[PDB]
């Protein structure tokens, strides 16, 4: 029932400052610590911040000192992360977490790349199927910057069978990635498949109806 | 500041089975030492903290052991579903620190690739550039040699694969071959095949397309 959900991430420029928030539920927000953890793309995990309950007493690594602000509003039930002087090094995805020492739950996640170039939405292709039984299909997601994009089918009810691979840095410095599903075959004619894809950093959302 | 280093970068084991993890502190920190868990696309998940509790919900078959400066996390009864990053952490001092993670790699039997291959969609073309998509679907295990032929003409340098994690059901892998040419090269041949070597298979296997057909 504990609950925690960040937002915030996207593209800064090396230098400037962005502001990544927490909501909490499910528990007295009042009653604990709380920290932020990233990851960076080496999936390395770096604590980065700890707040009191109460919010009297901060504490942060060398790395992020006096450029990474921690705070929190126990009426709204939210934590903040300030980050500023942003380094190419902070880019990262970031974790909000409870408890100040050990995290014994974690949020999903918000990302943040720190970078002079520009975004740019993806491009969906469909990824055509079609003895028989089982058909193949998917979508390719071309050209994107930063990573991530998230990939749902169906809006998320088609989860059965769906293989969405890591994608790759092309020389165009764009990203590419496929997702692909097994279905029925004898279905093609009419059941829909439909991938959903979000680039939060560009606010592009395509949905593509992949079709025999 | 007080490290933790965790020297296995994977550990393999079979359903049924147990696996180990081992952490080691730079210096004595009691028993202040935690785990997680990190499946594939997920945040992580808190399994243990003090060296050995586990958190109401963790299976009995999760064990950590250790105090002072070795730490050791246990998983057995091994499930499919465990595949995942494990990371130990300290918490005697701050800063806070983290090993470097150990992946637990499920063995399992022998599956051989489905392959499929798409062409590019109408749509792409449009703008000058041909992605050809190769996949090999739920195979293990890891090894699988894929090559292009253009006209029968062996490609190499012009494709790039991508690979899943282990699934958490069945263990296997899925792979992606993607060919990327100008569309300029890409009209000016007819036979685009993908052949797919592996374990599972008793001879290659190939998939292919005429362009225009």
């Amino acid at each position: 029932e504990v609950k925690l959900e960040e937002s915030g991430g996207d593209l800064v420029k090396p230098g400037g400052s962005l502001k990544l928030s927490c909501a909490a539920s499910g528990f007295t927000f009042s009653s604990y610590g709380m920290s932020w953890v990233r990851q960076t793309p080496d999936k390395r995990l770096e604590w980065v911040a700890t707040i009191s309950s109460g919010g009297s007493y901060t504490y942060y690594p060398d790395s992020v000192k006096g450029r990474f602000t921690i705070s929190r509003d126990n009426a709204k039930n939210t934590l903040y992360l300030q980050m500023s002087s942003l380094k190419s090094e902070d880019t990262a995805m970031y974790y909000c977490a409870r408890r100040g020492f050990y995290f014994d739950y974690w949020g999903q996640g918000t990302t943040l790349t720190v970078s002079s170039a520009s975004t740019k939405g993806p491009s969906v292709f469909p990824l055509a199927p079609s003895s028989g039984g089982t058909a193949a299909l998917g979508c390719l997601v071309k050209d994107y910057f930063p990573e991530p994009v998230t990939v749902s089918w169906n809006s998320g009810a088609l989860t059965s069978g769906v293989h969405t691979f890591p994608a790759v840095l092309q020389s165009s410095g764009l990203y590419s990635l496929s997702s692909v599903v097994t279905v029925p075959s004898s279905s093609l004619g009419t059941q829909t498949y439909i991938c959903n894809v979000n680039h939060k950093p560009s606010n592009t959302k395509v949905d593509k109806k992949v079709e025999p | 500041e007080t490290t933790v280093t965790q020297s296995q970068k994977f550990m393999s084991t079979s359903v049924g089975d147990r696996v180990s993890v081992t952490c080691k502190a730079s210096q004595n920190v009691g028993t202040n030492v935690a785990w997680y868990q990190q499946k594939p696309g997920q945040s992580p998940k808190a399994l243990i903290y003090s060296a050995s509790y586990r958190y109401s919900g963790v299976p009995d078959r999760f064990t950590g052991s250790g105090s002072g400066t070795d730490f050791t996390l246990t998983i057995s009864n091994v499930q499919s579903e465990d595949l995942a990053e494990y990371f130990c952490q300290q918490y005697n001092s701050y800063p806070l620190t983290f090993g470097q993670g150990t992946k637990v790699e499920i063995k399992r039997t022998v599956a051989a690739p489905s392959v499929f291959i798409f062409p590019p969609s109408d749509s792409q073309l449009k703008s000058g550039t041909a992605s050809v998509v190769c996949l090999l679907n739920n195979f293990y295990p890891r090894e699988a040699k894929v090559q292009w032929k253009v006209d029968n003409a062996l490609q190499s340098g012009n494709s790039q694969e991508s690979v899943t994690e282990q699934d958490s059901k069945d263990s296997t892998y899925s792979l992606s071959s993607t060919l990327t040419l100008s569309k300029a090269d890409y009209e000016k041949h007819k036979v685009y095949a993908c052949e797919v070597t592996h374990q599972g298979l008793s001879s290659p296997v190939t998939k292919s397309f005429n362009r225009g057909e």
